[PDB]
């Protein structure tokens, strides 16, 4: 452990981390690790299609596609799908490590790799893992995997710092009371992870404008 | 009788054929067949297989039959070929402009062919498509043979039109003028 | 065939002019739950529930199988559902279908995490023998909200089944034929159920409880809150919608708790009118 | 501009200024807000965003070479870099009973020069080959910048060295890259004699465009000439000889950096 | 005991049909002339679909068999030649089947099923009615099952499932309204003689001067009439 | 994979690899093979791990991980292209012609031994990150062979008589296929050679492979010399020239050409020819040859 | 104008028509379908058996073009692993068991089209539905005729109270690799034939290594009860007086693309009394209960032919 | 898992048969190419096909490999597919379920697709698919019995051998054009009584004490070309020699098979 609730795990992230993509991005929060590779906006061989394709190194199948539905469809509301009708877009996603969170991990890293591609965004879309930990009250931001299993997890995902949630999943039970605590406890770590994703996108922006 | 690949000949003595791949200044046979040559010009050597299964090839006249009538074009599977039967049948299409060149605009594919019919058409040309393209516009094209709505068989009237016999009934459809 | 069927653009526009008017086509209030029928069918195990037009039956079936090589320890359970060209025209026999696949899972999640159904007491014999519970979703007609519909059948059905009793003699377990051994009750901890929220205007402003048909193609997203009536919420399925803020999400599972209890009651009443009747006391 | 500007981040609320290619209003009350990461932009009194990095986007004047997808009837194909396939119409192709005679024209795979004579709006592009100049390419090799920048004349015929005829060089706005020997039958696909000098000296000019847009030199007409003449040199003075037409690696960066120098 | 069956309880569908006999309750869907998938689409008539969803688990082998039967009867009996590439799609869901109280359950079996078949035939017909499709004639099918443990023979009708097991053999008939057998199937060891008996017997439910060519009119007559009072 | 081209363009290609001095496209000498950056340990949680980036920029991330199993197959291949499903053909024989070059080694599968009744096993899952633009299997075997020097395998503190134990700190553990300094042999290598005509080439470029007149891929394993290498031939496999698979050349205005005019490029309908196969292993296996230079150069490979 | 052959492909109906109620002809004027052979006449069947050597029951059923191939392949199931296993009574000192065979799903047959079999049966794809539909017929048959014994399948402890360590499970496949017939009627006598070459290896627990063992040069016969023996036919019908029928026996694919009508009959006269083990009409209505009973006729003479093929 | 399709066996795992606790090399090397008995027509539906058989030792001992091969004839291809102007060819080949070990017919084992490119590089080569457009020319091969870590790839080169055989004769029967027959062929190294040089022209591995290597070529009769070659071995470098004189053994191989090919379709068909 030997976190404060407040505090999250290191994040290190790299924006156009593949060296010949429309799109890539490489995220890690403490342990768990998430690369993204996207094809821009383009034609296979009315809206956009987003496909969304995550692959779990070798260190269950109904869980990966709900993942992959999951991301797909919130990048798919901040994503202006609309503007090229007859264009697919692909998120390849490869998780190397996990720590839990992994889902959030993916549509953090996801959400990362479009604004490198240019794809137009209206906000970035940032989730984190929250928990009760059971009346006193320490709600946290940052689940570990350890922290998961004993915990009730939380998954939400936030229109940038709006208020606004485009995901919310928990598989494990809650009593509904502990619930309005910990969602808001999620929406101020989108907050932290859109501050250092933005961050990541700006500093880059600054070495490319002078390279 | 020669086997795929037996040295049918110099490229001097004899031409590539049908049946024949030629490598090497030495015409080589391409398939299991009796051979043969048509004797300016040098002569032609080629090979047959004894069904042949042959690919349309554009300018041939073909006998199919008609899957269904739609207004801007009728679709037809590619029975026979002229004296090959297809054990392999791929699907021809006839476009409206293609029934008859005279008077297109009047031209309907209702009019002209009716599902079920069997016509005799040429390939105006290979595909560019999974469906291969036929026109009937030749005077010598039409349907040879017809079941009526009712079922009944209809011998020829008119060259517009198809009697059904026992109905006394007539329905339009191009008929073959041979 | 055209893989979906699509509302008319005219037809799309007052659906959502009568939303934010708060008119509904259905006739009743956004805030309401179409009227409910739960009938159970004579043999044990079979329940078909009926929400405006759309119904679904639930069949429970418990065969006894060799369990899987990686948990010896756990009997399996499993939730099938299966849209069917009954349903609609367009769906397709062996063929899956994007709300085919989600409904399963979201379900199975539901009833196991609440864990109402107990993995210890599935397994007979450690080695080679375990229960199979099952529940077959079979979905008669598609009008609105087909997962909350068969949650409330499946939770009813399972309670509804018996298993065929089991004794073991000399240390050697039997499976005991019906008509040799009386059957045997779920032994069901407590019951889950799940409601499903809908939103049909951007910045989901517009929320419905119970969707149409024609609403459900609207509408932009939509939530499925899964709750025990002591309040322990097994699952909550957000998973994608246009940005709905937060407030409103929360104010909706409050209201959920509240439509929960009222199945509750009326499911345990009519568990009680059958019971009555085949076993009158 | 001078600062970055980050998807999410509000441009202004000023009424005054309207929106721009990149930026996004919410409904209602007026707002402009980027949807994009880019430098901003304030052209005619419109507030505009312009990607650090995003696809190519047609316009009316360009000049692009793209490679034939599907032989899509009464339309054509391509593949012009563009977020969606462009098509170009069977009306605006040269002609020497042409529906049938389609494929003779183009085939699946065919690599054609034309110059967009639409933008359709959702992105896509109506290209026209109806001048004179413009063909099906032929004795070349191809090339793909994924940079190319927007010039009066993005084709020119090369003098060509060690005793290479003349190599006709054309950079797609789009861009992709067509390096051939300079030289109706215009549709086949038969290639006239290339001479082995040629071929050697075809590559080198590839790999100026390759190494310069590795380096991120900007590639125009004189940039590309300029390094082909850097480069002859770089071979003559080194040790390799001649005939070490490969540019790539440091080497390229070499050059590029002797160009910028 | 006596036949009991209600028309349009499936509201969206074009028809719909519940029949209850024997203990055994079907709900089917009828879904009218309808563009056919092309691989399902026969282009000069129509192609019938018959889709037999089990009460629980998941479509047998068997399953497969007990639809391919359905198909063919029931096409004679439809005018499949009225819409050239129409795709009818039959599609029943059995409720409830009378329970084998001396077996516990097994999900997946691959003997041919001939006790459900008998209600499957008499639920379609009744569907396909309130759908409308042109038809032939209209066809009824029970079937007969022999026991020789009395001596002689018993005839056991309208079978439950245990007694299928128990029995010596089974036969499965069909008549159309013009009386003539659509469809047949036995399975057991048993003599022609005794099944031309069975024959006759099946005969019954066909002509009349339990009652099925009663039952199917009866069922319409009260629906077609209930559909009919605004004639007033 | 299957890259699209026209049949001029490839008319091209073809005939400048033909001429006797080998003009590639690139300028790239036949030995000469294209830069490669690659880590190793790239991959946590593994027992061994690597990943490597190309000039095309197609890249890999491959991980081998391994548990004593009783003494059934010894080592596990899997690949997970992105838009390819696991049941997709070629990919299965991809991963058998690497698992080939590994277990036909006998060094390999003798380091694995360590009981009668009880075996190392090695899972190899090969990771390709980059979209699948080009023909794979390059990429996959240094990936694999990088990994492979990576794994480290726990010291067994056990007799080797007894049922086995192991120590748990990692640094005691030695690595698989160790450094020269007993010889020391060096992991397997599986790499393409294509041929144009006469002419050999190395390395081959995906726009280059379709003008490919035979495919092979050549699998060698070396001993260390602790005239530089002695190294030993494992498998041997034809790739099909994608030249099949491709568009026909109209000849400028005889259903098969009399004569082979220049301009035209027909798919090349023969095979490959007896004379160029041979050659074509002798040079790959040849002392001093290139695979010394790319097996050194992995060796340099920093690890972890 | 008859074009010879050409005509065949275009209105076939008609074509097979001529040749069966063949007009005034300075010929015997016999109905000769397109195949040759006279509607009373049937393909004739040839079986060669003990052909693979690694299933342990082999047998070839050829029909002319159709051929079958059916392979016989014995497992040891331990009667733990078994659901539902109840010790049985040698005999007994009225409850009847779903069944042996059935309860534990000891005998498991598949019958497999080939995509080599026909055009019209290809591979890559799902199964088709004949090859389904004729899956279970066989498997209900088997079960139903009592070919196999439950019995002999039992593996014995023979303790020196005896008991049932495990049973045998015979796993059954064919394979077609052409389809110019009916598919059922060759498979079924297949099948027979082949559990008839079964010879199962003698099977002995052994205590000390407490795993079920078979012996080397140890062989057992399966016994089979009964050889029943099926013929199927299908109607053809000039429509497209009442139209005119004729019935067609073990027909050729093409008559069974323009023939919408099939029988199928079972029966056995090995007791020596004619026994009709099951039947199958549809999609017709020539069938009447006259022509039925007359159609064990013609099984009884196929029976009585297909004997002196099955040895 | 039990299929919706087929009929399914007890949710308990069988077990395979379970038995209670050298043979001489056959015969001379360069003859040693077993006999072989191919037929075309085995099936007629089909454009062509062939049936091969061959003899486990000496003559006629037993059939213990049998292959039946079915080729389609140019096959209009699904419209939803790209246009191709080269033919398309597709090789499937699945194991019977009677082997050594019950394969599933479904499974189509990752063994068995191997062999199926194996089979799809030589026979694309012999076919001419410039000649057909918009054609697509399937393949298929059902093994009745295979032949009989390291002991398996043996056993699969001799069973590839065959498959390529067959389907030459396959292709002949149906109209589709072959630049030459195909004829496949096999070879290894043998270790005897010290002997370790030999090399056998049929690997007949059993009987071999241990194979040191072995390859299976595809030669084209009358065109000096290897269609398809793959081989697996140990050699030392300096010992290269012989691969060169194992490879053409195996061509040396494949002639002799071809002459079972060309003497089948030459004699009365």
């Amino acid at each position: 452990d030997g976190r404060r609730w407040n505090e999250l795990r290191r994040v290190h992230a790299q924006i156009r981390t593949q060296a010949a993509a429309d799109g890539s991005s490489y995220l890690e929060m403490g342990h768990t690790k998430v690369m993204c590779v996207v094809t821009g906006p383009s034609e296979p061989g009315k809206e956009a299609e987003v496909v969304v394709s995550i692959v779990i190194a070798g260190f269950n199948d109904k869980r990966i596609i709900e993942m992959q539905s999951t991301v797909a469809n919130a990048l798919s509301a901040s994503l202006h799908t609309h503007l090229f009708p007859h264009s697919q877009i692909t998120i390849s996603l490869h998780v190397l490590s996990q720590d839990g969170s992994l889902l959030a991990a993916l549509i953090n890293a996801a959400t990362l790799a479009c604004v490198d591609a240019g794809i137009p965004m209206t906000d970035y879309v940032v989730a984190c893992t929250a928990g009760s930990t059971s009346e006193n009250a320490d709600p946290l931001l940052d689940l570990n995997h350890q922290e998961e299993q004993e915990l009730p997890w939380l998954t939400v995902a936030t229109l940038g710092e709006s208020d606004k949630v485009a995901v919310l999943v928990c598989e494990s039970r809650v009593q509904v009371s502990r619930l309005e605590g910990m969602l808001a406890v999620g929406v101020d770590g989108c907050k932290q992870i859109r501050a250092i994703l933005d961050h990541v996108v700006r500093q880059k922006g600054r070495r490319m404008i002078r390279e | 009788l020669a086997l795929p690949g037996q040295l049918l000949g110099p490229i001097s003595k004899y031409q590539p054929g049908p049946g024949t791949h030629v490598h090497e200044s030495n015409l080589y046979s391409s398939l299991l067949g009796t051979v043969h040559v048509t004797q300016a010009e040098l002569p032609t050597i080629s090979v047959s297989a004894a069904k042949r299964e042959i690919l349309p090839e554009v300018g041939n006249i073909v006998l199919c039959r008609v899957i269904r009538i739609t207004p801007r074009q009728a679709v037809v599977t590619i029975l026979v070929c002229g004296d090959t039967v297809l054990d392999a049948e791929w699907q021809g299409l006839i476009r409206v402009q293609d029934i008859r060149a005279t008077e297109k605009d009047r031209v309907k594919v209702y009019e002209s062919f009716r599902p079920g019919d069997i016509v005799r058409a040429e390939v105006i040309s290979l595909g560019d498509q999974a469906n291969y393209y036929l026109s009937t516009a030749r005077n010598e094209l039409g349907v040879i043979l017809a079941t009526s709505e009712a079922g009944n068989t209809m011998y020829p009237v008119s060259w517009r039109e198809y009697r059904d016999p026992i109905t006394g009934l007539t329905e339009l459809r191009k008929v073959a003028k041979p | 065939m055209p893989r979906e069927v699509e509302p008319s653009l005219s037809e799309r526009q007052f659906v959502l002019q009568a939303l934010q008017e708060g008119l509904r086509l259905d006739g009743r209030q956004l805030d309401q739950y179409r009227p409910l029928s739960l009938t159970f069918g004579d043999q044990y195990g079979v329940a078909d529930v009926t929400f405006g037009k759309t119904r679904v039956l639930a069949k429970a079936s418990a065969e006894v199988t060799v369990p899987y090589a990686d948990r010896p320890l756990d009997g399996i359970f499993t939730i099938a559902t299966e849209l069917s060209p009954m349903t609609s025209p367009t769906f397709e026999v062996n063929r899956p279908t994007e709300t085919e696949v989600l409904l399963s899972r979201l379900l199975e999640k539901t009833i196991r995490r609440s864990g109402a159904l107990d993995t210890e007491s599935l397994c007979l014999v450690a080695g080679q023998k375990c229960w199979s519970i099952r529940v077959d979703v079979h979905v008669m007609s598609h009008d609105g909200n087909l997962v909350d519909a068969a949650c409330i059948a499946v939770v009813a059905a399972l309670r509804h089944f018996r298993k065929p009793d089991t004794s073991i003699e000399s240390g050697v377990l039997t499976i005991y034929t019906p008509a040799e051994r009386e059957p045997v009750p779920l032994s069901w901890l407590h019951t889950p159920f799940c409601v499903t929220w809908s939103f049909f205007g951007d910045e989901g402003e517009i929320a419905v409880l119970d969707a149409t048909w024609l609403e459900e193609q609207v509408r932009v997203g939509s939530c499925t809150i899964s709750m025990n009536k002591h309040g322990e919420i097994c699952q909550i399925a957000k998973l994608g919608g246009t940005p709905v803020e937060a407030v409103s999400l929360l104010q909706c599972t409050s209201i959920a708790l509240t439509k929960v209890k009222e199945f509750s009651d009326l499911v345990d009443k009519k568990l009680a009118e059958d019971f009555k009747r085949r076993n009158p006391g | 501009s001078s600062d970055i500007v980050t998807p999410g981040e509000l441009i202004t609320t000023s009424p005054q200024f309207m929106r721009g290619h990149g930026t996004y209003i919410p409904p209602g009350t007026t707002s402009i807000i980027s949807s994009v990461a880019g430098t901003i932009l304030r052209t005619n009194k419109l507030l505009s965003v312009r990607p650090l990095r995003a696809r190519y986007t047609p316009e009316v004047g360009d000049l692009v070479v793209g490679r034939i997808i599907e032989v899509q009837a009464r339309r054509w194909r391509v593949d012009v870099g563009s977020t969606q396939f462009a098509s170009l119409p069977l009306s605006a192709i040269n002609l020497p009973t042409d529906e049938l005679q389609m494929r003779s024209f183009f085939s699946e795979g065919d690599l054609l020069v034309a110059e967009v004579q639409g933008v359709y709006g959702d992105g896509g592009a109506v290209l026209h080959t109806r001048s004179l100049k413009y063909g099906k390419l032929r004795n070349g090799v191809f090339v793909a910048v994924s940079g190319v920048v927007r010039s009066r004349r993005q084709v020119w015929t090369l003098e060509g060295a060690n005793g290479a005829g003349l190599i006709d060089v054309v950079l797609g706005v789009n861009g992709y890259v067509w390096i051939a020997k300079h030289t109706a039958n215009m549709y086949s696909s038969q290639n006239d004699r290339i001479e082995a000098e040629t071929m050697r000296e075809i590559a080198r000019l590839r790999g100026v465009v390759m190494a310069l847009v590795e380096n991120g030199l900007r590639v125009d007409e004189d940039m590309v000439m300029r390094g082909y003449r850097e480069a002859v040199e770089m071979a003559l003075v080194s040790p390799e000889g001649p005939e070490d037409v490969y540019l790539g690696g440091e080497r390229g960066r070499q050059l590029a950096a002797a160009l910028t120098a | 005991t006596a036949p009991e069956a209600a028309l349009g309880v499936l509201p969206r569908a074009d028809g719909s049909a519940r029949y209850s006999h024997a203990g055994y309750t079907v709900t089917a869907s009828v879904n009218g002339p309808i563009e056919a998938q092309r691989r399902d689409e026969h282009p000069y008539e129509a192609h019938v679909d018959v889709i037999v969803r089990p009460a629980a688990g998941v479509g047998g082998t068997r399953e497969r068999h007990l639809e391919s039967i359905l198909q063919s009867s029931f096409a004679q009996i439809i005018l499949v030649k009225s819409f050239p590439r129409s795709l009818i799609q039959i599609v029943l869901q059995v409720e409830e089947s009378p329970e084998n109280e001396y077996v516990n359950t097994k999900l997946v079996q691959a003997s041919l099923n001939f006790a459900v078949m008998p209600a499957l035939f008499q639920t379609a017909m009744l569907a396909l009615l309130s759908a409308g499709v042109p038809m032939r004639a209209t066809a009824t099918a029970t079937a007969i099952a022999l026991a020789s443990e009395n001596g002689a023979t018993k005839t056991l009708i309208d079978p439950s499932p245990r007694q299928v097991e128990l029995a010596q053999s089974v036969h499965v008939f069909a008549f159309t309204s013009q009386d003539e057998l659509l469809l047949a199937e036995s399975e057991g060891d048993f003599t022609i003689k005794e099944w031309d008996a069975a024959y006759e017997t099946a005969k019954n439910i066909c002509c009349r001067p339990p009652d099925l060519r009663h039952f199917i009119r009866s069922t319409m007559e009260a629906k077609v009439a209930t559909d009919l009072h605004w004639k007033s | 994979q299957h890259v699209l081209l026209s049949p001029a363009e490839l008319a091209y290609l073809h005939a400048s690899l033909s001429l006797t001095p080998p003009i590639r496209p690139d300028g790239r000498s036949p030995t000469q093979f294209r830069p490669l950056i690659a880590e190793t340990g790239i991959l946590p949680g593994a027992n061994g791990s690597a990943r490597v980036c190309f000039a095309d920029g197609t890249e890999a991330i491959v991980g081998v991980k391994a548990e004593v199993e009783k003494t059934a197959s010894w080592v596990e291949i899997t690949v997970e292209i992105p838009g390819v499903r696991d049941d997709d053909s070629g990919m299965v024989f991809l991963a058998q012609l690497l698992g080939e070059a590994l277990l036909a080694d006998g060094e390999f599968v003798k380091k694995l031994w360590i009981n009668r009744r009880y075996h190392w096993k090695l899972y190899i899952d090969i990771l390709l990150i980059s979209p699948p633009l080009s023909y794979p299997l390059p990429l996959l075997s240094l990936t694999t062979h990088l990994a492979l020097l990576s794994t480290r395998l726990p010291r067994l503190k056990s007799e080797g008589d007894e049922d086995p134990y192991f120590d748990d700190d990692w640094a005691v553990a030695p690595y698989l296929f160790p450094r020269s300094s007993q010889p020391t042999t060096r992991p397997p290598i599986t790499l393409l050679v294509m041929a144009v005509g006469n002419n050999i080439l190395f390395d081959p470029s995906k726009e280059e492979l379709a003008v490919a007149d035979v495919a092979l891929a050549v699998s060698v394993t070396a001993t260390d010399v602790d005239r530089g290498r002695k190294l030993r031939l494992l498998s041997i496999r034809t790739i099909d020239p994608p030249s099949r698979l491709t568009p026909p050349g109209v000849p400028n205005s005889i259903s098969e050409p009399i004569e082979p005019i220049e301009g035209v490029w027909r798919a090349p309908r023969g095979g490959a020819k007896r004379l160029v196969l041979g050659a074509l292993v002798q040079k790959v296996l040849e002392k001093g040859g290139v695979v010394d230079e790319v097996l050194d150069a992995l060796e340099g490979v920093e690890l972890t | 104008t008859f074009p010879r052959g050409i005509f065949a492909k275009l209105s076939p109906h008609p074509y097979l028509l001529r040749t069966l109620c063949p007009d005034p002809s300075n010929s015997s004027s016999t109905p000769q379908r397109t195949n040759g052979r006279r509607p009373n006449e049937a393909r004739p069947f040839r079986v060669n058996l003990g052909s693979l050597s690694h299933a342990h029951g082999s047998a070839l059923v050829r029909a002319g073009d159709t051929t079958v191939l059916c392979g016989v392949r014995g497992e040891v199931l331990p009667v733990e692993r078994i659901p539902l296993f109840r010790q049985p009574d040698v005999n007994g000192s009225a409850t009847v068991g779903r069944g042996e065979l059935k309860e534990y799903d000891l005998l498991v047959p598949n019958i497999e089209l080939a995509t080599g079999s026909a055009p019209q049966f290809l591979p890559g794809v799902p199964p088709t539905a004949l090859a389904q539909t004729l899956s279970t017929r066989v498997y209900s048959l088997l079960h139903s005729t009592r070919l196999v014994s439950a019995e002999e399948l039992r593996i014995w402890y023979r303790p020196v109270q005896d008991r049932v360590v495990a049973y045998w499970v015979l796993y059954i496949d064919l394979v077609f690799l052409s389809f110019d017939g009916n598919p059922f009627d060759v498979a079924w006598a297949a099948v027979v034939a082949a559990l008839r070459d079964t010879k199962l290896p003698v099977a002995r627990w052994d205590p000390d290594r407490e795993m079920v063992v078979c012996s080397k040069t140890e062989t057992m016969k399966l016994t089979i009860k009964g050889l029943p023996i099926a013929c199927s036919a299908a109607v053809f019908l000039e429509k497209e007086e009442k139209n005119r029928h004729w019935i067609l026996l073990d027909p050729d694919r093409l008559e069974e693309s323009l023939c919408k009508e099939v029988i199928t009959m079972v029966v056995d006269f090995s007791d020596g009394e004619t026994r009709i083990r099951a039947i199958e009409k549809q999609g017709g209505t020539v069938f009447g209960r006259e022509l039925i009973r007359s159609f064990a006729l013609v099984a009884e003479d196929r029976w009585k032919v297909v004997k002196e093929v099955m040895k | 898992m039990t299929d919706r399709r087929r009929i399914n066996g007890p949710a308990g795992a069988t077990i395979p048969p379970v038995y209670e606790d050298a043979l001489k090399i056959r015969s001379r090397p360069s003859n040693i190419i077993r006999k072989i008995y191919l037929k075309t027509g085995v099936t007629p539906s089909a454009s062509g096909s062939a049936y091969l058989e061959l003899e486990t030792s000496a003559n006629s001992g037993v059939s213990g490999l049998k292959l039946s091969c079915t080729v389609h004839g140019p096959r209009s291809l699904p419209r939803s597919s790209p246009f191709s102007p080269h033919m398309v060819v597709s090789t499937h080949v699945k194991y019977a379920p009677f082997a050594t070990k019950q394969r599933r017919g479904y499974l189509r084992d990752p063994t068995e697709r191997d062999l199926g490119i194996h089979l799809e590089a030589a026979l694309r080569g012999a076919i001419i698919a410039d000649r057909w457009p918009k054609s697509g020319v399937d393949i298929i091969i059902s093994i009745i019995e295979g032949d009989q870590q390291g002991d398996e790839v043996w056993d699969m080169m001799n069973t590839l051998s065959g498959c390529i055989t067959v389907a030459s004769a396959a292709l002949a029967d149906a109209g589709i054009d072959c630049v030459d027959t195909v004829a496949g062929g096999v070879a290894a190294l043998v270790q005897d009584s010290d002997g370790s040089p030999e090399i056998v022209v049929d690997p007949i591995p059993s009987e071999h004490r241990k194979i040191l290597a072995a390859c299976c070529v595809a030669y084209l009769p009358m065109r000096d070309e290897v269609t398809n070659l793959w081989f697996r071995g140990d050699l030392p470098a300096s010992d290269m020699d012989l691969y060169t004189e194992l490879v053409e053994k195996g061509i040396q191989a494949s002639r002799s098979a071809n002459r079972v090919l060309v003497d089948c379709l030459t004699e009365t068909v």
